[PDB]
């Protein structure tokens, strides 16, 4: 005679308990005054990284509940790709307020249903909250404040001033102005130690890894031809098997040299290309790509005709090279034409004896672009690595997206006012549907109490002010803005201090959120099997 | 400065007689890294490794 009621409650609250220790590890990260966390594996891998996606990674939980929560952010990083800690709050604090409503007696599918109901009326309310921006080229002084709500966030705001104009300038160079779309592949980024961060500069064209190494070659080469050479220079053997036979040492130079003739036979026809188009006139210069080895005879040979050489140098940017020179690759030297060469500005080389870089910088349609990272430590390669990418991928949505939306808690705040009072007026839903959106509506005031938190100032100061502004503008007939400013403590205008989010990151954040915590409360037992 | 004293009778001494003194691009070039260096660790907030 075994009939229970006791299955009412079950390990769904451990589900929940172990959300809330989540919680409050990427409670005090979250934001620009957020934390930078640090993970060691102990075999000398240390990143630090501010981002909870790339930190859930090299973690391994054994609570299948926080495995869903870092599977819900693949999703936000390959489309979105920000706000994935935003994403996670809302999912755990949401799970604290309806932790209140399960004690009660509240049935969890009115607390599910009732955020379905309120995430599609949300939908509605968010049409008329953004704003529509122009996609006119005019925009780059207002996508400057747009582009700092993700650099302020991973750094600790003294680079965010060197890698604004980085980051503007490497996305609108290489777009022209249509609907179309923009690819971050083509951006590359390289690294070098032993320099200070805030020597980040931006590059134009690719930067290449092995540099020629010469007392004699040109510093400053400006309006040089780019050159694609595909055969090797370096030793070569007769085209039959054959050897070696000598008496003395001073006929060996004999036999050695007739299989060297093939190499000097090509280099004639090299040099005289420089002479023929303007060998005499001034600003010109002749650079051989050669992407694979250089023998050391030919060292002295181009040192004199002020020639730049290079040796080893990767497949993957090759392709690149052919569309920002323009110069098409020649595999053999008799069937060089003049027309193969291409186009270039001045091409400075850096001295340093660890590696040389070579500038392909200052061409007139490069259709590319090179972010330079360099840093002296470790984690100072990881952490800007983190802000570049997370910054492009932010504004990636800003220019495909017409529509703009305040940051800074300004939605949030919104719309949990909205759906407040409109729940009243309507009541077409169900009486008990109110525990569902009273749970969602303070669910969403997390964000703006968080941000200001991790400052110090009181949040319950902060949270009267915007409301009875909001009661204030409504009153006067007129449209304001308002949102938290983090380091004054009061109110702000989101327009006036620039900070903004993209249309596509908010909207699948709230949408991606609100399914992924409704699934965790729908769990009945947590069952063991398998092994 | 400071003396290192164990001499003379009491008191200091100019640090310019011993033509003693610090480069500024040593004491400039530190203060970034000094800065820096206690940015980090206060940071910080929580750390997680492995036994080893």
């Amino acid at each position: 005679p075994k009939a229970e009621s006791l299955r009412r409650d079950a390990a769904l609250k451990v589900n929940v308990t172990s959300a809330e220790g989540l919680q409050s590890v990427l409670e005090t990260n979250l934001g620009p005054k957020g934390t930078l966390k640090m993970l060691v594996d102990g075999a000398g891998n240390i990143k630090l990284t501010k981002d909870g996606k790339v930190l859930l990674t090299e973690m391994q939980i054994q609570s299948p509940t926080a495995v869903l929560i870092a599977r819900a952010a693949a999703a936000q990083d390959e489309i979105t790709g920000d706000g994935t800690t935003t994403v996670v709050c809302l999912v755990g604090e949401l799970l604290r307020q309806a932790h209140r409503f399960i004690q009660e007696g509240v049935h969890p599918r009115i607390i599910t249903d009732g955020f379905e109901i309120a995430r599609k009326e949300s939908m509605k309310f968010l049409d008329e909250f953004k704003i529509s921006k122009t996609n006119l080229s005019n925009d780059r002084e207002f996508l400057l404040q747009v582009a700092r709500s993700s650099l302020l966030t991973k750094v600790d705001a003294d680079l965010t001033e060197v890698l604004t104009p980085i980051v503007t300038d490497a996305v609108l160079s290489v777009y022209d102005a249509q609907a179309d779309n923009l690819d971050l592949h083509m951006v590359e980024i390289m690294q070098m130690q032993h320099l200070s961060p805030k020597d980040t500069t931006f590059i134009k064209g690719l930067v290449l890894d092995h540099g020629g190494r010469h007392p004699d070659m040109p510093t400053r080469v400006k309006n040089a031809y780019v050159l694609i050479l595909n055969v090797s220079l370096e030793y070569e053997k007769t085209e039959v098997n054959s050897g070696f036979f000598y008496s003395s040492a001073d006929q060996r130079d004999k036999l050695a040299a007739s299989e060297r003739k093939f190499v000097d036979a090509k280099l004639k026809k090299i040099i005289d290309l420089k002479n023929e188009v303007c060998g005499m006139d001034p600003d010109k210069g002749f650079v051989i790509i050669n992407q694979k080895g250089i023998d050391p005879m030919s060292l002295d040979v181009f040192a004199k005709h002020n020639i730049l050489a290079l040796r080893r140098a990767k497949r993957r940017n090759m392709e690149r090279l052919q569309l920002v020179t323009g110069g098409e690759a020649q595999n053999s030297v008799e069937d060089l034409s003049p027309q193969i060469l291409g186009f270039s500005g001045l091409v400075y080389q850096e001295t340093i004896g660890e590696e040389k870089f070579t500038y392909v910088t200052e061409n007139t349609d490069p259709k590319s672009c090179t972010i330079l990272i360099k840093g002296s430590t470790h984690y100072a390669l990881a952490q800007t690595k983190d802000a570049v990418r997370d910054g492009l991928r932010a504004v990636a949505n800003v220019l495909k997206d017409k529509n703009i939306i305040p940051g800074a808690g300004a939605f949030y705040i919104a719309l949990s006012r909205y759906l407040r009072s409109a729940n009243m007026n309507k009541l077409g839903a169900k009486g008990k549907t109110k525990t569902g959106i009273e749970a969602f509506a303070e669910a969403l005031l997390v964000i703006p109490k968080t941000l200001v938190k991790n400052s110090g100032f009181d949040p319950l100061d902060v949270l009267a002010m915007v409301e009875d502004e909001l009661d204030d503008a409504q009153d006067s007939d007129e449209t304001r803005y308002v949102g938290v400013d983090l380091n004054i403590g009061d109110s702000c205008d989101p327009t006036i201090e620039g900070i903004w989010d993209s249309y596509r990151v908010l909207r699948n954040a709230i949408t991606g959120a609100t399914g992924i915590a409704s699934n965790l409360l729908l769990c009945d037992e947590l069952l063991r099997a398998g092994r | 400065g400071v003396d290192i004293d164990g001499e003379s009778d009491e008191g200091v001494k100019d640090i310019r007689e011993e033509n003693i003194y610090d480069m500024l691009a040593t004491k400039k070039f530190a203060i970034n890294v000094a800065t820096e260096a206690a940015t980090t660790v206060l940071s910080i907030d929580q750390i997680i490794m492995a036994k080893k």
